[PDB]
């Protein structure tokens, strides 16, 4: 009988649907999760703001929920002031942000080592606005050590209106400059877009090169690409021949797609198997307070979240250092958290796009970098 | 090329390029005497 | 948050206040949803959002207009993390189109011509 | 047919198509547009008259 609050972006189902299933798998004879969810427009700093305060005076004792580049120190400001532990799928903040545990691994390391891999010299990255600039900063001040000539475009400021008038200008221009390694840095949607542009205007022939950087390698559709030729890499975070993951494949696939929305999937999305395990890790995390014998219990209620002096709840501190020293297994790997509620220890699978289709090249570690796994015509 | 302007200094390697691995002067050659109407 | 709405519940017809790269995105929504005007020294918002009076004007056209004058063709830019990346952005997006050269280095945590886009204390150290 | 040359990527230029149908806005001459291929073909139903 624990209370807890959530938060959704009111245009992502799916990962609703995993938390249900996380909600339903994970729970236990001695006791059971309640969230409290409210579907809000994620973006808005107003939104998050009395989402987190409904949350809060009802006395939750932890929140798991989706921020934007807009709404994210709202949230970590909030949940650092008022010692209540946020739990999240979204990008990680860059810095010492507190209550707050990042379910999101690192991309960072595992882009720019697999850019060293390629012997890239000149390449084009497009980033988009709303998922942070971070990693731009990371290609640029690491292009700086490494002599690389990088060609940085902002693609996040499109109209609904245009859409495809800008992204042809674009590759025209890049057509110009006739550079044939592109890395794309976007949400999974913009993505696909951005792709179906390029299968539009043909840039998808061989003698291209193109590397998705996302943990959704397998979420965007790599089929329409597939027959093209120009070779495509990418980061999964989930490896389908771990039997945990096929367990969770069965399970997803089985269920009614009117029940949960877009559950129906043989294969599922990164936030979605984030927001899943993070369901798990705050049960165990529960579970671990419960066998250190502290009382979860809050005496009274926390009141007001804007009341002034700011009041600070005691218990929160021990929530959060339960939720970050949690260790599980899970959908993304292996699971463990730093003090700044980073993952660490994890492991990344690099891909590379092939005729039959996805395939594993490789994989990441924090302390290993890239590392390679190994995988006709008569002649006179 | 116009002053300040951006192609003056890549077009000057170019041009040294070309002096070095004699196409400027196999180009010569070509124009002048090879295509010529009298002799040698 | 909490001293905006302390200045709402006082019933204020308008408010002058700063902003930094975290916070402004508080001052924007909440101005936008409650109506009220703010009126503001510090960097322009990147976008359209109402109820805001900026009363610093845009240096982005003035910087590239000036870059363009001094004919650089490669150069170094040295851009504040803790400012904004809006500039950065721009002089980035238009050295695409320029042909520019641009080395972009993140001072937050070669070439002989430097830019500093920083607050006046950055540039002496 | 049309799908498959687009992702085969056959719509470059130096590429022609020809359609043969009484229908050609009937069908998409969108994704194909941008292409840089010469596309051809006629249609039986005239949206001026
Ligand atoms: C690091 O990951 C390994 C599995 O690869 C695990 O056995 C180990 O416990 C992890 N270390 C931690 C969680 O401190």
């Amino acid at each position: 009988s624990i209370q807890i609050g959530g938060l959704f972006p009111r245009g992502a189902d799916q990962e609703y649907s995993a938390f249900r299933v996380g909600m339903v798998q994970f729970s236990t004879s001695e006791f059971r999760l309640t969230p409290h969810i409210d579907n809000l427009e994620v973006a808005n700093s107003f939104a998050v703001t009395n989402a987190f305060c409904s949350q809060f005076s009802r006395g939750v004792y932890a929140i798991f929920g989706f921020y934007d580049k807009k709404s994210v120190n709202t949230i970590t400001s909030f949940c650092g002031t008022l010692h209540v532990s946020f739990i999240t799928p979204s990008f990680p903040t860059d810095g010492t942000h507190p209550f707050v545990i990042q379910m999101r691994p690192d991309l960072k390391g595992a882009l720019l080592s697999l850019i060293e891999y390629y012997q890239w010299d000149k390449f084009a990255y497009l980033y988009d606005s709303d998922r942070g600039l971070s990693t731009l900063q990371a290609v640029l001040d690491s292009a700086a050590e490494k002599k690389w000539q990088v060609t940085a475009i902002n693609v996040g400021n499109i109209n609904n209106d245009k859409k495809d008038e800008t992204y042809r200008s674009l590759f025209q221009d890049l057509e110009l400059k006739k550079e044939r390694r592109v890395i794309l840095d976007c949400e999974r949607d913009k993505v696909n877009d951005i792709v179906d542009q390029v299968i539009t205007i043909g840039k998808h022939v061989k003698g291209y090169h193109y590397i998705i950087a996302n943990l959704g390698f397998t979420d965007g559709d790599l089929l329409k690409i597939q027959f093209g030729g120009a070779e495509v890499s990418g980061f999964q975070i989930v490896d389908y021949d771990d039997s945990l993951v096929s367990k969770f494949i069965e399970r997803w696939s089985t269920l009614e797609e009117k029940e949960y929305p877009g559950a129906h999937t043989a294969t599922i999305k990164y936030t979605s198997a984030l927001t899943y395990d993070a369901v798990q890790v705050m049960t165990e995390a529960f579970r671990n307070l419960r066998k250190q014998r502290i009382e979860i219990s809050r005496r009274g209620n926390a009141g007001d979240c804007l009341a002034n002096p700011a009041v600070p709840w005691g218990q929160g501190v021990e929530i959060e250092r339960a939720l970050k020293q949690v260790q599980v297994e899970g959908l993304s790997g292996n699971i463990k958290f730093d003090q700044n509620g980073k993952r660490i220890n994890y492991t990344i699978n690099i891909m590379e796009l092939k005729t039959n289709g996805p395939r594993k090249i490789g994989y990441w570690s924090e302390v290993d970098k890239m590392v390679v796994t190994l995988t006709e015509q008569k002649t006179v | 090329t116009p002053k300040g302007s951006s192609l003056g200094t890549p077009v000057n390697l170019a041009v040294l390029k070309l002096s070095e691995q004699g196409v400027l002067d196999k180009l010569k050659n070509k124009w002048w005497y090879d295509k010529g109407e009298c002799g040698a």
